[PDB]
């Protein structure tokens, strides 16, 4: 039960992390009207 | 007066059952 | 030229098959989740006891129901809105009995399509096309909102939560009018003003465009032919079908504007989905439909039935009857 | 019955299915007086007990527990500060108001004290506290 | 037995749209 | 440029139309 | 000669007020529960 | 479950992915900030990347 | 005309305040003017509230949202939540109405007559949405002041009079928070709590302890940032995260607008501290626990032994056992067996409801509190017909947990669609696409084709 | 001619000062008079019942329908 | 049928002897009930212990019979159980215990009779509906 | 119910709660006196 708490917490914080530093990456500038 | 026929028939059945409507609400029981 | 920046391209890169995105990383794994775990439940799940009076209910295929009466079961009601992961379970057997995959399938689905919300958005950025087709989606998401969590929050129990089956959605319908007579709830009638119009205008518009189609086409040949892919030239004529249109009603009703009358077509489903997803969110904390049960008393004072208090007798039926050993109490309070 | 005309009301008051007026305070002055002789029996009765919920509360306090001494507190003690406003009305009196303050204040410090699970604090804040008490009991009188 | 019906018209329902999704006939601008 | 013209060279047209077409 | 927007105001507040008795009646005489 | 432990986090174990999992995901972040022109601009967004 | 017009802006009377984007002193008015309108509407609700207020029912049964509010400030209640005096209500009443004239005098003037734009007769008010340093300045001026509106409420419930502690010994009372909690892992551990069933998140606060000292660490918070802010300018990964126009720092207000409806919504309907039951009504989870406790009442009156009473699917008709073990009331009440209210706790021990104080020891005020809040359920129509939706109309009531939690859950849902529609076109217009697809440079044909 | 047109002319409300008002109260002494419960036959809020008629009339044959509903609305 | 006298009519005393009640005391009875005891008995029932509903036949059998003008008022201010044997005063509305019940407090002697003519008037509007319940809803 | 003082005044209060609807309304007649520029 802990194990598969311990695996699911890493998999979130993976995939939360993805998105939060992605977005984080000057994601406005990602538009096909840049210069 | 086809105009006049068409607008008025559908005008003067609307204020009639408006009014009716309006002194319905006093029926008071 | 860094690990991180060709990470980025990557993600938002349009040259995918299917635009992943930002939005799609929380979205792809999510929503797979949720899809195996509904697979798998759907299919072969224990029965589960929803009412939490230890009478478990059969929801999978493998035990007896088909494609019609199979759903996952919502969770049990001794569990109320607590959290209830896998790892909350002294044992998977008893997680599967209190309807623990609902609550998994449920929460995974709400942030996916929460997701794909956000992920509308982003592509259309990267398009270039103007955003709002998200906004869009947002009513049929809030809608499954409403039913999945906000319903469950306002009545204290993913018990109560609609079933992720066919059956038990009719069940929760009939229980909802029951318990809020959502039909006279005005917000409910807006969303079928929204649905009605909805297929009123997509036959309207499908009718009008489909009969000023330019010729473009053989007899011999279908006349969707007649429209090639990316062409610069409009495929029908508006002032054929507009015209059309003025005539059948009168001149004044018809969208001149194109842009204006795709704008309406977006406008009236999107403002009656949202209208009814607020009504069941309101209805969840108790806000009921209109109740016009004796309302009209002859000069003694004894009631004169309406169609008001007919609807109340099949309410009252379904109110009885619905979850017959659950209440030991002569109100439906919780 | 053929030509009868049905009952016309113009924002009258006067008919049975008109909404206007107070439905309070219509037909007469009111039967209730306060302190009445069962109200004030209900006040005495719950004065009287609060010594023993208060020595009860000791007690509890002395054994340790925590949950219940605090619930004792609240448990037939729940209308004490009713009944205190109202006996003191009755008494009318300066002195009587401020033992009465002195017993609220206490109580409360009491119950900080027990969320601390301080037993020395407690013991001492129940012994004022109750001895506040008695004072007021004094003071008003009849109980 | 009837699950096994259920099951597979069901995954063949999911393979028609795999199918769909992947093996499309390409958009492309007509000359 | 980008490639849309080629890939699919029948796309958009019925059996009729691109047989004309291939028999130029 | 009027202007319209005279027109629309008062033709709104008047049909306002129709709706308005209406609703009245609704919390008053036959209809209403009371 | 209905504990009130911070973030569900009853095992002092939970933290170290929750904690570790962002810094490397902040440290492959860096590599990418580092190398952006980070003076100022007027603008409504940094069109340089 | 110019300036308010579609032909010199480019924007329809219907998106006609879209035109104030630029405009800084015509926006300020804007902005002070419906400040004057909300202070107008609470002015004249609570005076309405007064005036319709009757001395015999309680606040809760007579459709009465804002007056409440007072009370729980510590405003004209006794002991008990009896509202005894409803003069300080009418004193809050005419300040915000008179107040109102104030602030729409000053919207109206700087909408109509004011200058247009600051930027050039006031450069200290003026300011342009690009510049950083400015719009950080105003965001920490508003934050000192929302900190000193937190330690206006710590001053209240400290020093001026106290709150309204449902919880106090006794009765319920209005009483001085003498002692607030500031320990930062009670706090902020309510902040890092779940939201799910029994943890709550910052709904299940139950003590005025916890609320008053987390309101000094708000003020401590707000004032500190805005200082902050004051003095500094936004860091490069902050630069570069954020669209830096006028329409997306409306957006990034709307989202977190909304999510504060939804919170105050469940605040509404769960919290029964800062929400007591006397002044708002019951919860839902109380009137249902009180249904049980009613009934536990009765048929242990008329002989049955509650605790080993069987119900029909051999589950307790009155008592049974959470799924953690507790002792708890029977019946469909089981899933609200986390409630928490006054009248409630005194019956219960470590190990759930104590059996001995529920068999010997259960007072008549509590079988009072109990029936009251049982007839008083959230339960009601839209047109205010109290009870489930199959009863008859003679009853009418609808409580006004479920108005405030019903109207800003659709506020808040309405706030996040808003936020949505103006983020969306806030990165749009700054990448400048939001008119439409440029024919010249259409992006999806330099595109390669997938598939 | 245009709506607009029409709704702006003073003749239009010369003409819709008095002709609107008039029928607007023709509908109120319609039903004021009672005659509408006589024309269609509603009962009126003293008619739902009567001696020997404190359940609900209803008609149970097709062909004596009216002979039944005089029986029943006799009064 | 009209609000004639014959409806209007109901028992005032133990005895026998009856009362005629005005339009004005009933339309005022009938606010009464549903302001200060309708929340628990809509419809002529008890919410809070069903087993004992307001319908004729539940007051005629209670002991000092209900089913008159005198005993109910006797009841609205020294209510008692169903076998006349303990006083209830703590546990129901009574102008004798409105500090605990406030929406007793404001009652007169003539809203006390509007009450109890509410109350006997209602079984005569309806033949099962005055304490019924769902079934006759 | 208001202080002894101001009870007179109730029917002013009573339309009290309700202007601001009414400056929503005001806006369109406004953009209905410009004719909708
Ligand atoms: C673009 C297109 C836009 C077009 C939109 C146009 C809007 C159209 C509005 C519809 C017409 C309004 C009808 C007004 C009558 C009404 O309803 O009338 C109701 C009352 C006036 O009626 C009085 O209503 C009262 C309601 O009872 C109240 O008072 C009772 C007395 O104690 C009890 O306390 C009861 O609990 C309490 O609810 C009593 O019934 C009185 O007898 C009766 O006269 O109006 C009120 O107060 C006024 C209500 C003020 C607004 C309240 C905010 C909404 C509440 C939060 C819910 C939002 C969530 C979504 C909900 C879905
Ligand atoms: C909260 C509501 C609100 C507020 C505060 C504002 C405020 C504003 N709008 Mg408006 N607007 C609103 C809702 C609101 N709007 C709505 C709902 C719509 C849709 C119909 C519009 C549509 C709209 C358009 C189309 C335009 C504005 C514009 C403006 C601005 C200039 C007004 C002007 O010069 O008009 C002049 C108006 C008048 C001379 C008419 C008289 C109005 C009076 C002053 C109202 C009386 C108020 C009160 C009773 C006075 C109290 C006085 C006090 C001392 C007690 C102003 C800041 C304009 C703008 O952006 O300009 C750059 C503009 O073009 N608005
Ligand atoms: C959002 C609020 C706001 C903002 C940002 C502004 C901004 C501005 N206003 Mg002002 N204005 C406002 C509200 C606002 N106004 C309101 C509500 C009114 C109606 C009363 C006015 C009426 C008004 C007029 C009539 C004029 C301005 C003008 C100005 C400009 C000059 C200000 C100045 O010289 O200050 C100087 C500051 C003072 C004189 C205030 C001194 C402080 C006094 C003594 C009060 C102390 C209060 C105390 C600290 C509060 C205790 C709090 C406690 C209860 C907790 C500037 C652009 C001028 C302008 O634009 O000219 C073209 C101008 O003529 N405003
Ligand atoms: C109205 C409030 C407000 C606003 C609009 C801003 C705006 C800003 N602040 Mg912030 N700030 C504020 C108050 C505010 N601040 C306060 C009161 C403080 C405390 C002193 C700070 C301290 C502060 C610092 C030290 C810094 C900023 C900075 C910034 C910028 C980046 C914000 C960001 O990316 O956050 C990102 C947010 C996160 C990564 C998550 C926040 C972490 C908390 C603990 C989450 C806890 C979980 C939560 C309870 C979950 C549920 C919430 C629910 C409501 C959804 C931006 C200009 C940066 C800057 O450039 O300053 C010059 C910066 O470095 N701020
Ligand atoms: C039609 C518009 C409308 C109306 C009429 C209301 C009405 C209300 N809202 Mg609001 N609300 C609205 C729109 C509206 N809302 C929208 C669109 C949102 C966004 C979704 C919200 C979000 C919202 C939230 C988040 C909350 C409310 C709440 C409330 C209630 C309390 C108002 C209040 O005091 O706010 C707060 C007032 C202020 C911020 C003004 C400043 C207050 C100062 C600082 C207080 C000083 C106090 C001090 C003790 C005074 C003495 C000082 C000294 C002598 C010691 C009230 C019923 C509250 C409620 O009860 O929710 C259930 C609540 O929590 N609303
Ligand atoms: C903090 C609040 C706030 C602020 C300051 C603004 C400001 C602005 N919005 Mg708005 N907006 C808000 C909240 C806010 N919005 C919310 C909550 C939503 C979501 C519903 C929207 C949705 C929205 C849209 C769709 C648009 C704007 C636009 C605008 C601009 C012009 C609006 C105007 O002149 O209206 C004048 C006012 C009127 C014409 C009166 C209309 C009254 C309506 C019909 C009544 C409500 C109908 C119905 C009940 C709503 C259901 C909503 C659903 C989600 C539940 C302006 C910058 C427009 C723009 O040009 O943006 C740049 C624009 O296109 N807003
Ligand atoms: C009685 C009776 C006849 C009632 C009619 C009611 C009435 C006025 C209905 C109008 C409904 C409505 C608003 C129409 C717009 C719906 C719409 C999207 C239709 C499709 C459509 C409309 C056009 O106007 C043009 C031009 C084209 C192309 C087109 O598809
Ligand atoms: C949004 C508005 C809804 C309000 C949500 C409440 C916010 C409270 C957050 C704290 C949550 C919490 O403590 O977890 C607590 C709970 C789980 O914690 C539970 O705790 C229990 C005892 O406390 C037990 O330990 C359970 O085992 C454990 O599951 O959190 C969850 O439910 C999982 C979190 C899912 C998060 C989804 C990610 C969202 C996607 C983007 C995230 C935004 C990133 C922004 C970056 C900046
Ligand atoms: C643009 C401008 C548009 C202008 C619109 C005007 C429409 C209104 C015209 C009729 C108003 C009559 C007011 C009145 O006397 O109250 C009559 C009743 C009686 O209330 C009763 O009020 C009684 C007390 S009291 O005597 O009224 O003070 C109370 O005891 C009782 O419980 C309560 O039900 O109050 C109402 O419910 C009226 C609701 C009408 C609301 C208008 C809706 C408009 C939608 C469009
Ligand atoms: C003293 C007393 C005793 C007993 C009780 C009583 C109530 C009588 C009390 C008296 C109180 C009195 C007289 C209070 C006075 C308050 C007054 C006059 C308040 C007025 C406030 C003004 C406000 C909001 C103005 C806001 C205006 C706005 C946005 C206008 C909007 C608009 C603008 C700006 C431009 C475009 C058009 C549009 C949209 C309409
Ligand atoms: C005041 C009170 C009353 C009752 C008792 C209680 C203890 C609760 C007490 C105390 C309450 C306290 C201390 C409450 C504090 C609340 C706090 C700190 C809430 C935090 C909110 C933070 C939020 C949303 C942050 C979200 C930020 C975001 C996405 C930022 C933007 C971005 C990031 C980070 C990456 C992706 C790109 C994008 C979108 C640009
Ligand atoms: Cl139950």
């Amino acid at each position: 039960m802990f194990t598969l708490k311990i695996v699911v917490y890493t998999t979130v914080t993976f995939f939360v992390s993805l998105f939060t530093f992605g977005f984080l990456s000057n994601d406005a500038s990602r538009n096909p009207n840049r210069k | 007066t086809f105009r006049w026929l068409a607008i008025h028939g559908l005008a003067v059945p609307t204020v009639f059952f408006l009014g009716a409507i309006t002194s319905m609400q006093f029926i008071q029981r | 030229a860094s690990a991180w920046e060709r990470f980025c391209s990557w993600i938002t890169s349009t040259d995918n098959r299917l635009y992943i995105g930002w939005f799609g990383v929380l979205m792809i794994p999510t929503l797979l989740t949720a899809t195996t775990v509904y697979i798998i439940a759907f299919v072969a799940a224990p029965p589960v006891d929803i009412d939490g009076i230890r009478e478990p209910v059969a929801g999978s295929l493998l035990y007896g129901n088909n494609i019609i009466t199979g759903a996952v079961i919502p969770s049990s009601a001794s569990i109320g809105i607590h959290f209830y992961p896998i790892w909350e379970a002294a044992s998977l057997d008893e997680w599967l009995y209190n309807g623990g995959p609902y609550q998994l399938i449920v929460d995974h689905f709400l942030l996916g399509v929460c997701g794909w919300i956000g992920r509308e958005w982003e592509f259309s950025y990267r398009l270039g096309m103007r955003p709002w087709i998200s906004v869009a989606f947002t009513a049929p998401v809030a809608a499954a909102s409403a039913v999945f969590l906000v319903y469950p929050i306002g009545q204290g129990s993913f018990s109560d939560g609609m079933p992720l089956g066919i059956s038990g959605t009719f069940n929760f319908m009939l229980v909802f009018q029951a318990e809020h007579n959502i039909l006279m709830h005005p917000f409910h009638q807006l969303g079928v003003a929204g649905v009605f119009g909805g297929s009123l205008f997509s036959a309207m518009h499908g009718s009008l465009v489909t009969s000023s189609l330019i010729r473009e086409t053989t007899e011999n040949e279908s006349a969707n032919y007649g429209y090639k892919f990316g062409q610069e030239e409009e495929t029908y004529n508006i002032v054929a079908a507009h015209g059309y249109f003025g005539r059948l009603i009168f001149q004044y009703a018809s969208f001149n504007n194109s842009r204006a009358l795709h704008f309406f077509l977006g406008l009236w489903p999107v403002v009656g989905i949202w209208f009814t997803a607020l009504g069941v969110m309101t209805m969840a904390f108790n806000l009921n439909g209109f109740n016009f049960n004796q309302s009209v008393v002859d000069s003694q004072g004894r009631v004169i039935n309406t169609w008001a208090d007919i609807l109340n007798r099949a309410n009252l039926g379904m109110e009885v009857m619905h979850e017959r050993n659950a209440h030991n109490f002569p109100l439906d309070l919780a | 019955a053929s030509g009868d005309f049905p009952k016309q009301s113009y924002f009258g008051a006067a008919p049975i299915s008109a909404p206007f007026g107070d439905t309070y305070g219509t037909a007469g002055a009111p039967i209730w007086e306060k302190l009445g002789e069962t109200e004030k029996g209900i006040f005495t009765r719950i004065a009287q007990t609060t010594k023993d919920q208060l020595e009860q509360a000791s007690e509890l306090i002395s054994l340790g527990s925590w949950e219940a001494s605090r619930q004792r507190l609240r448990m037939t003690m729940y209308e004490t500060r009713k009944s205190m406003v109202r006996l003191t009305d009755v008494d009318g009196s300066k002195d009587a108001k401020d033992l009465f303050a002195t017993f609220k204040k206490k109580l409360e410090a009491l119950d900080r004290a027990l969320v601390a699970k301080d037993k020395a604090l407690s013991i001492k804040l129940i012994g004022d506290v109750r001895a506040s008490y008695n004072k007021w009991a004094a003071t008003v009188g009849g109980v | 037995m009837e699950t096994l019906v259920y099951v597979f018209l069901l995954a063949g329902t999911l393979g028609v749209i795999f199918f769909a999704v992947f093996f499309r006939d390409p958009p492309r601008i007509a000359k | 440029a980008a490639g849309w013209f080629t890939g699919n060279p029948s796309f958009g047209k019925s059996l009729i139309e691109y047989s004309e077409e291939t028999k130029k | 000669r009027i202007p319209l927007w005279l027109i629309a105001t008062v033709g709104g507040t008047l049909a306002l007020t129709v709706v308005g008795i209406f609703f009245y009646g609704s919390y008053s005489g036959v209809g209403s529960s009371l | 479950e209905g504990t009130g432990e911070a973030l569900g986090i009853d095992d002092t174990r939970l933290i170290v992915p929750v904690i570790l999992i962002p810094v490397i995901t902040f440290i492959l972040y860096a590599g990418f900030a580092s190398e952006q022109d980070n003076e100022d601009f007027f603008d409504t967004y940094d069109q340089r990347r | 005309v110019a300036g308010r017009d579609i032909e010199s802006t480019g924007f329809a009377w219907w998106s006609g305040n879209s035109r104030l984007i630029n405009v800084s002193g015509k926006l300020l008015g804007a902005h002070v003017a419906h400040a004057g309108l909300m202070v107008f509407w609470c002015g004249a609700m609570t005076l309405f509230e007064v005036a319709h207020y009757i001395p015999e029912k309680p606040l809760y049964e007579q459709g009465l949202i804002l007056l409440p509010h007072l009370a729980v400030l510590g405003w004209g209640v006794g002991p008990g939540g009896e509202i005894i005096d409803i003069y300080p209500y009418f004193v809050v009443g005419v300040l915000h109405l008179i107040s109102s004239a104030v602030l729409g005098f000053g919207g109206v003037y700087h909408s109509l007559i004011g200058p247009d734009t600051l930027e050039e007769s006031f450069p200290a008010f003026g300011y342009d949405w690009r510049d950083k340093n400015k719009i950080t300045t105003i965001l920490g001026i508003h934050l000192i002041v929302l900190g000193i509106g937190a330690f206006l409420l710590v001053i209240k419930a400290m020093y001026v009079g106290g709150i309204y502690d449902t919880w106090a010994p006794g009765g319920g009372d209005v009483r001085i928070i003498d002692s607030p909690t500031l320990n930062p892992g009670v706090i902020f551990g309510y902040v890092l709590k779940s939201p799910w069933g029994g943890d709550g998140w910052i709904v299940s606060v139950n003590n005025m302890e916890d609320l008053v000292g987390g309101h000094i660490w708000i003020g401590i918070i707000c004032i500190v940032g805005g200082f902050w802010h004051i003095f500094t300018k936004p860091f490069a990964w902050a630069r570069r995260a954020y669209v830096w126009s006028g329409e997306a720092y409306l957006s990034y207000s709307l989202v977190a607008v909304s999510l504060m409806g939804f919170i105050a919504s469940q605040y509404s309907w769960y919290n029964n501290t800062a929400y007591p039951s006397e002044f708002y009504g019951p919860t839902g989870p109380e009137a249902s626990q009180s249904q049980a406790f009613t009934f536990l009442v009765r048929d242990q009156r008329l002989g049955a032994n509650v605790s080993s009473a069987q119900g029909p699917t051999g589950l307790g008709k009155y008592l049974m056992r959470s799924p953690s073990g507790e002792i708890i009331l029977g019946g469909e009440t089981q899933r609200f067996w986390d409630l928490r209210a006054p009248w409630i706790e005194p019956l219960r021990g470590p190990n759930g409801l104590d059996l001995n104080k529920i068999k010997n020891d259960i007072q008549p005020w509590q079988e009072r509190r109990a029936a009251e809040y049982m007839t008083h359920a959230p339960l009601g129509s839209l047109n205010s017909v109290g009870g489930v939706a199959t009863e008859i109309n003679s009853v009418n009531y609808v409580s006004p947990r479920s108005w405030l939690t019903c109207a800003h859950f659709f506020l808040g849902f309405a706030f996040y669609i808003g936020h949505l529609w103006h983020a969306g076109r806030a990165r749009a217009a700054a990448a400048g696409f939001e008119k439409g697809i440029n024919r010249e440079n259409e992006p999806t044909l330099s595109l390669r084709p997938i598939d | 001619r245009p709506f607009s047109d029409i709704i702006t002319s003073i003749r239009y409300w010369i003409i819709h000062s008095i002709t609107i008002p008039a029928l607007y109260v023709a509908g109120w002494l319609f039903v004021s008079t009672g005659l509408a419960y006589d024309i269609f036959g509603t009962p009126r809020p003293n008619e739902y019942f009567t001696q020997d008629r404190q359940q609900v009339p209803l008609v149970n044959d097709r062909f004596s329908a009216k002979q039944e509903l005089e029986d029943l609305t006799k009064g | 049928t009209d609000l004639d006298e014959n409806t209007r009519t109901v028992p005032l005393d133990s005895s026998g002897t009856t009362v005629i009640l005005t339009p004005e005391q009933v339309k005022r009875g009938k606010r009464l009930f549903n302001s200060s005891c309708g929340n628990c008995h809509v419809g002529g029932i008890t919410k809070t212990n069903p087993n004992l509903g307001l319908e004729p036949d539940a007051l005629s059998l209670a002991t000092p019979a209900r089913d008159n003008i005198d005993a109910l008022v006797d009841y609205m201010k020294n209510p008692t159980t169903y076998d006349g044997l303990e006083s209830i005063a703590e546990l129901h509305p009574s102008v004798k215990s409105a500090d605990i019940f406030p929406k007793m407090r404001s009652l007169s002697d003539e809203d006390l009779f509007a009450i109890g003519g509410h109350i006997l008037l209602q079984p005569k509007l309806s033949s099962e509906k005055w304490g019924g319940g769902k079934i006759y809803y | 119910k208001l202080p002894e003082a101001y009870a007179v005044f109730k029917p002013i209060i009573d339309v009290a709660p309700v202007i601001p609807v009414f400056f929503l309304l005001l806006a369109f007649v406004w953009q209905a006196a410009v004719g909708f520029r």
